[PDB]
């Protein structure tokens, strides 16, 4: 995705679902630069299940910080993978 | 005195100091005196070492120049001062000619004095075998026609120019025109031509590297095409992309500049009848600047006067802000 | 022990592949990041230098070695097999130019001695290639400035600007463009830190970025603090501090 | 065990020669093309350059073509690394050969060490072959001009019109027919790139994209004066000829 | 289920997550309806056998009384035209019927997984089984009342496209 | 095969622009392309 | 991936099942170390397993004196070790016999990364799975620890830790480096060291130690020393009565 593209996933899926006022989507666009259009849409999905889960009614700033920290790492083995080393 | 660094610093200074008027007496003397060797390069003093200084000097007194009115003599003494580069190197002629006229329209000027520069010196050029950039200076004189509401005339200059680009002359050249004949159309309200010719333009764009500032401006039409014939998200989405563009540059994108485009931005986000982000857009200083104006404070009163759905509060608006508003 | 493997370790088929090094291959383009512009006014080679703990130091890792005084290597690909190689380089090229020819190599002639190292272990049985791509940028008065690239493969090429490891592709081609016959040594060290800060960010800080360059020198640590014999050395290879300080520029 | 890790393939086909030599002799097929021309008043060498681009050093087009000797010089079609080995040790004997016997290497005799190694690196070791064949273009004061080629196989023979990596079938077939033994350097230069252009399929083919050198008689030598031609002049010649491509 | 979910406890972080992931949307379709998010689609298990693995699959399904149905993989594998998508369609057919269900689809390297290199050499028939599966949940049709666990010895063994959202969102280990 | 192709997309271009007379530099445009399908596997 | 265990070819994927493997078994002896340096003095300290009341508890090792000034601790099979061990130091003598200059830890970690990747691109020797923690308070490096892993690759380290709790000793380690400000130990006297050292490690592994469940070494500038039953207890017997 460009920039452009990457602020109406945001704007798109906020629509469908609870949004917070603490939650800005102009926060979004700028946090989320260099991600392919399928994990930013993961995200997203992700926080909502998140919040309800957590037995609300809205989704805060706080489950979408969560799910952004959950769905870009799932790796965490180093000092290893000589190829670029 | 007596060595051309010493009065390169001296006739800069003497802006400073007081004024510009002291210091054209200095510049103005700068071209008298110096240089004992070489090819004819000041028409008082043969040089190669001061005309270079020259150069840089010549090129800082003419932004002041067009301030103090006495531009005109500036106007003439470029295209007499272009010789002076072809005995010299012909690329150096080419370059310097280029950006003395970039720097007198980055200032508010007439255009009459403007025209007047540049017009001796592409005829001139044509003589030897530069022709190489002379077509992107017509590109220029096409823009100075398209705000003297000449456009029936750029149209005319700007088809033949196309032409040249598309196998007879630069790849780069031609992504600027198409830029400019996309704001050409528009203005006539011919909004179909306006918009293929956009799309000609991206296709060209991404063939190659543009200028940070030539991408934004891209990003910037196509937000405008999509207020006219709807998709306010879309638009939006762009001003988003072009202000973050425009905020990156800093004071290299003009004061002025910035503001319009931010004056667009919130515009179509109360047509896209998100009102409340429109207030995040204002509250947020990452995402105004602290570009406050009338034209800025109109936005928060419609937004305002839409909510409340009163007619009364959207005319007192209207009025009090015009100026900078419309 | 020996005497096991005699049979080469590449074979053909009829679509003539090596297969040792295709996979070789491969390993060169998930390197880091490393470039090399020649601008014809010198020549400017920039790489990543990177982090791969939370404890490492990267002031203790460098891509950037040096050959000779006046020839200059970097590489993408598996890090061991850049230094054995570069040991062996290091061996020719002082002992056979240096006390025979009195003189350092010239780059063309130092650019056919280490390919013939990669394809010779190729060619004997028991061992494999070396799974790196190395360019040796060097000067001389005879043959100006110029820049070769060698495969692991052990063929070469000269090249007028390339770029190896990740983002190989788009980092070469916004460079071709940016690239004039007759440019200048500081904006060909901006065009490579801009090139850099594209593939790389959040971690991009002109501290960890390693940029060397053949063209200015420092005869103070040459031994010519006092009356020359002569010039000497042209390559000189950049601190952070240096780097840094243009990125705010950039 | 690793006594059963033995590839085992340097040994023969039933088909009257080694596996991995037949397979080679593909490699060398999907690699440039070397185009030999012995003329009677000089040899031409044509060679059609792999890879050209700006990335590349487009001035250089002596990637292919190395001068043995000052009046031996060969054509490449195979792979650079495979080449270099041969090259070298082709140079030395040469040295050799001029040292004991007063007198520059015969054509022939230089081709037969060459060939006498290719089967070599088979026949003691098992290692694998060349991926290389050479068309080599030289004078020698008891035969007039010859023009030979080697192969992987360590088989030679002298032709008067050849061509080996790609498209050998379709060159040779129009070399046979336009073939004169009154031609001139440049009437063969003029045949030589018609012949380019025929295998080639293109809009235009550019001077860049060529490696060219003849080895003619010459006006400073009645030796025979070797001329490596660069793009810059490989350009003129197309001029010359008329012929664009 | 054969035991309920407090007197397994000792697995008791796993018990927690599958608890309100699964549990909840079944109870509760409301919530997430009136949020507007999705109801969540499919939870994979994964690690050993026997680890506890199946007691936490057999225990989720007891607190909500949902009935649990063990699909054996290679089964779904007739050698008939559309058999093959006749059983896959059924299961989720009677699963919105007899709701509250889990089907439960046990090994899922059997008509799923990564394969040889997924060319042809009777790797067809898996390949067939496995694109049933994405087209019903990519699709129109959803999971709602149906829910759909997969098992898998180690989870690095399933397609890419499983491995997205929108097939199977939550995804959790069994220490 | 592919030189009806190049009628049917030059003619997409066109159609894209909304023309309906066709320029041959659209045509030398659905030309690479059809060349680019050629080299997929 | 590639077919490494039965003909010396490579990987696509670049590293090779001799490589793989070796980055994995290097840890089965259930043993943490870690390294650690003062502003002016160097300290490992490392888990000690004497499983047995069949052995000597002094016998068993894994720290090795391999110069006069440079300490080895090797993570890795106990005969691959002492592979490691007996080249180590027949090179650290060697180096100061030709070159006049005793060995620093860059050179000889240097030396055996270059062996590590020959035996890897050989047909006829196996690599070993060892990763070696060099250490000392070298004279121009100042202190210093270098770290080498299997691969051949090497890199130099602020502090490092190893072993499979190797996560739970960093965040303690960069806990104290941020707030210092630095990327050593703020103190400079070699005992406070230590005992530092064991107060984030029984915090990261969760057993206080015992004197036979530690084993000290302790590098200082021009010299190198292991630390005793007796010593080490010493530094442990104030951890254990203050809060």
């Amino acid at each position: 995705r460009d920039r452009r593209e990457r602020r109406l996933i945001f704007g798109t899926i906020a629509s469908k679902m609870s949004l917070a006022p603490e939650a800005d989507l102009d926060s979004l666009i700028i946090r989320n630069d260099s991600l392919s259009g399928a994990v930013i849409a993961a995200i997203m999905q992700e926080a909502g299940l998140r919040a309800v889960r957590k037995n609300r009614y809205v989704i805060l700033q706080s489950d979408l910080e969560e799910a952004y920290a959950t769905q870009v790492k799932t790796d965490n083995t180093v000092d290893k993978f000589d190829f670029y080393k | 005195m007596s060595l051309p660094g010493s009065k390169l610093e001296e006739a800069r200074r003497l802006v400073n100091e007081k004024q510009y008027n002291e210091a054209e007496q200095v510049y103005l003397s700068l071209l008298d005196k110096d240089s004992s060797q070489s090819s004819a390069a000041a028409g008082a003093s043969v040089d190669d070492k001061r005309r270079n200084e020259q150069e840089t000097s010549i090129l800082e007194l003419g932004q002041l120049y067009v301030t103090m009115g006495a531009k005109d003599k500036l106007r003439e003494f470029i295209p007499h001062s272009t010789e002076y580069m072809m005995q010299f190197a012909k690329s150096k002629t080419v370059k310097v000619l280029k950006t003395l006229i970039e720097k007198f329209e980055q200032v508010p000027d007439s255009l009459d004095d403007q025209i007047f520069v540049c017009e001796k010196s592409i005829e001139f050029a044509k003589r030897e075998k530069r022709v190489f950039l002379k077509h992107s200076l017509s590109i220029k004189l096409a823009t100075l026609h398209y705000q003297k509401k000449q456009y029936k005339d750029s149209l005319a200059l700007i088809n033949d120019l196309l032409r040249e680009f598309k196998k007879l002359d630069d790849k780069p050249s031609l992504v600027d025109v198409h830029l400019l004949e996309s704001k050409v159309y528009h203005k006539l309200r011919n909004l179909a031509k306006s918009k293929a010719s956009l799309t000609a333009a991206r296709t060209a764009a991404n063939s190659i590297y543009c200028p940070t500032q030539t991408v934004a401006e891209l990003d910037l039409m196509s937000g405008i095409l999509h207020c006219e014939d709807k998709d306010y998200k879309t638009a939006f989405s762009y001003f988003f992309e072009s202000f973050e563009s425009y905020h990156n540059l800093t004071t290299h994108n003009s004061y002025e500049k910035a503001c319009q485009v931010l004056k667009y931005m919130l515009l179509s986000k109360i047509m896209l009848n998100l009102i409340d982000d429109v207030k995040n857009i204002l509250n947020a200083k990452y995402t105004k600047e602290t570009y406050q104006s009338r034209g800025i404070d109109a936005m928060k009163a419609v937004a305002e006067a839409y909510n409340n759905r009163s007619l009364l509060d959207f005319n007192t608006a209207l009025k009090q802000y015009e100026k900078e508003l419309m | 022990m020996t005497d096991r493997y005699s049979f080469s370790l590449t074979t053909f088929s009829p679509s003539g592949k090596l297969g040792q090094i295709d996979y070789a291959l491969t390993a060169v383009k998930q390197g880091v990041t490393s470039l090399g512009i020649k601008a014809t006014n010198g020549v400017v080679i920039a790489t990543e230098k990177k982090s791969s703990s939370p404890l490492a130091m990267s002031e203790t890792l460098s891509k950037v070695s040096l050959l000779t005084p006046d020839i200059g290597a970097v590489y993408s690909g598996m890090g061991p097999d850049y230094r054995v190689l570069v040991d062996k380089s290091r061996k020719v090229a002082h002992t056979s130019y240096k006390r025979i020819y009195g003189e350092y190599p010239p780059t063309k002639l130092l650019v056919s001695e280490v390919a013939k190292i990669m394809q010779e272990a190729t060619q004997s049985g028991g061992v494999r290639p070396f799974g790196v791509s190395l360019l040796i940028a060097g000067h001389d008065e005879f043959n100006g400035f110029s820049l070769y690239q060698v495969d692991p493969s052990g063929s070469y090429f000269p090249w007028k600007a390339t770029a190896i490891g990740k983002g190989s592709v788009a980092a070469k081609t916004f460079l071709e463009k940016r690239w004039n016959d007759e440019l200048e040594l500081e904006d060909a060290i901006h065009i490579a830190l801009l090139t850099l800060k594209e593939s790389v960010e959040g971690e991009f800080n002109g501290d960890t970025i390693e940029l060397a360059i053949i063209g200015d020198e420092n005869p103070d640590l040459l031994g010519y603090t006092g009356i020359p014999t002569d010039k000497g050395p042209r390559f000189r290879k950049l601190t952070s501090q240096e780097i840094n300080d243009r990125l705010e520029a950039l | 065990g690793s006594r059963r890790y033995d590839s085992r393939t340097t040994i023969f086909s039933p088909e009257g020669r080694l596996y991995q030599v037949e397979y080679a002799l593909e490699s060398i097929s999907h690699a440039g093309t070397a185009i030999g021309i012995m003329a009677s008043d000089g040899i031409v060498l044509a060679a059609e350059r792999k890879v050209t681009s700006t990335l590349l050093e487009q001035d250089t087009s002596t990637e292919k073509l190395y001068k043995l000797n000052d009046k031996i010089a060969v054509a490449v079609a195979g792979l650079t690394a495979d080449a270099e080995i041969l090259i070298n040790t082709a140079r030395i004997h040469a040295q050799n050969y001029l040292k004991t016997y007063n007198e520059d290497i015969p054509v022939e005799i230089l081709v037969r060490r060459l060939s006498d190694i290719k089967q070599g690196y088979t026949q003691h070791g098992g290692l694998r072959p060349f991926g290389v064949s050479f068309i080599y273009a030289g004078y020698d004061d008891r035969y007039g001009y010859q023009l030979y080629t080697s192969n992987p196989s360590g088989n030679y023979t002298g032709w008067k019109a050849i061509s080996v990596g790609a498209n050998t079938s379709a060159a040779q077939t129009l070399l046979q027919m336009d073939y004169k033994d009154d031609m001139k350097v440049d009437d063969a230069i003029e045949l030589a790139l018609k012949t380019l252009s025929k295998t080639t399929d293109s809009s235009a083919l550019t001077y860049d994209r060529l490696e060219f050198a003849t080895i003619r008689k010459g006006a400073n030598d009645g030796e025979v004066y070797q001329k490596i031609f660069k793009p810059q002049e490989i350009k003129d010649i197309l001029v010359k000829t008329g012929i664009t491509k | 289920g054969e035991i309920t979910f407090d007197g397994i406890g000792g697995l008791t972080e796993q018990i927690r997550e599958l608890r309100e992931v699964i549990e909840l949307p079944l109870k509760n379709p409301e919530i997430f309806q009136r949020v507007g998010i999705k109801p969540p689609k499919g939870v994979l298990l994964y690690g050993p056998p026997g680890t506890g693995k199946t007691l936490l699959a057999k225990a989720v399904a007891a607190t909500i009384g949902a009935n649990f149905i063990f699909s054996p993989a290679s089964g779904i594998v007739d050698k008939y035209i559309g058999e093959s998508a006749r059983i896959i369609r059924e299961m989720f057919a009677y699963a919105k019927e007899h709701e509250p269900c889990i089907i439960f689809m046990d090994e899922v390297d059997a008509i799923g997984g990564r394969r040889f290199s997924e060319g042809t050499s009777a790797d067809r028939e898996i390949q067939r089984t496995l694109m049933e599966l994405l087209t019903q949940m990519d699709g129109f049709d959803n999971l709602g009342q149906t829910k759909i666990i997969m098992a898998t010895n180690r989870p690095d063994t399933l397609d890419p496209a499983l491995l997205r959202p929108g097939r199977l969102d939550r995804k959790v280990e069994i220490p | 095969a592919d030189v009806k192709g190049v009628c049917t997309e030059a003619g997409m271009y066109a159609l894209r622009e909304r023309r309906i007379h066709v320029t041959q530099e659209d045509f030398e445009l659905a030309v690479g392309k059809v060349m680019n399908k050629n080299q997929e596997t | 991936a590639g077919y490494d265990r039965h003909i010396t070819i490579f990987s696509p994927e670049g590293r090779l099942y001799q490589v793989e493997y070796a980055f994995k078994a290097t840890n089965q002896t259930n043993i943490n170390s870690l390294a650690v340096r003062g502003k002016d003095c160097t300290v490992v300290i490392s888990q000690k397993k004497v499983p047995d009341k069949l052995l000597d508890p002094t016998t068993v090792s894994y720290i090795f004196c391999i110069s006069r000034t440079i300490g080895m601790v090797v993570n890795g099979p106990i005969p691959d070790a002492r592979n490691a061990a007996l080249r180590a130091k027949a090179e650290a003598a060697e180096f100061r016999y030709k070159y006049g200059y005793d060995m620093p830890c860059d050179v000889l970690a240097k030396r055996m990364a270059n062996l590590s990747q020959i035996y890897t691109q050989r047909a006829y020797m196996r690599p070993l799975g060892v990763i070696l923690t060099f250490v000392s308070v070298d004279e121009e490096l100042g202190p210093s620890i270098y770290k080498t892993d299997p691969a051949g690759y090497y890199v130099g380290y602020k502090a490092t830790a190893t072993g499979p709790k190797q996560q739970e000793i960093t965040t303690n380690l960069e806990n104290h480096f941020k707030k210092s400000k630095i990327d050593h130990i703020n103190e400079e006297s070699w005992e406070k060291v230590v005992e530092f050292a064991i107060t984030h490690m029984i915090d990261a592994l969760g057993t206080e130690f015992s004197k036979n469940d530690l084993e000290v070494g302790v590098a200082t500038k021009d010299k190198f020393f292991t630390l005793s039953a007796e010593n080490i207890e010493e530094r442990l017997v104030a951890i254990a009565e203050q809060d």
